[PDB]
């Protein structure tokens, strides 16, 4: 019972939520990170035409 | 040379997110303006139907 009401499952809610929530902001922030869109930067106009005669 | 091109495709795609959103609140606008319609003609019936 001392146990039970130091560590109540309340509290073990909240950590948990916690965790959840720390785990979405970084991944979002660490995938904000990666988006592809600036080492790709400029895009082809023609949209692929030319890469894909090339290929 | 071609940012020229990237510049005028973020105008044309900022302006189409706005548009889209003012579809969305003019939808929601007249759905409102129905409603309020028929609640009207809702409160003139049950006023004949004898209730204040």
């Amino acid at each position: 019972g001392e146990k039970i009401k130091t560590v109540s499952p309340e509290r073990t809610e909240r950590v948990m939520d916690s965790v959840m929530e720390q785990r979405d902001q970084i991944e979002m922030m660490t995938e904000a990170l990666s988006d592809p869109s600036l080492s790709e930067g400029i895009l082809d106009f023609e949209d692929d035409a030319a890469i894909d005669e090339q290929l | 040379n071609w940012l020229f091109g990237k510049k005028r495709k973020e105008d044309a795609d900022a302006l189409a997110t706005l548009k889209g959103q003012q579809n969305r609140l003019q939808a929601e606008a007249r759905n409102l303006e129905r409603q309020s319609d028929e609640q009207k003609i809702l409160a003139s019936k049950m006023l004949k139907a004898g209730n204040k």
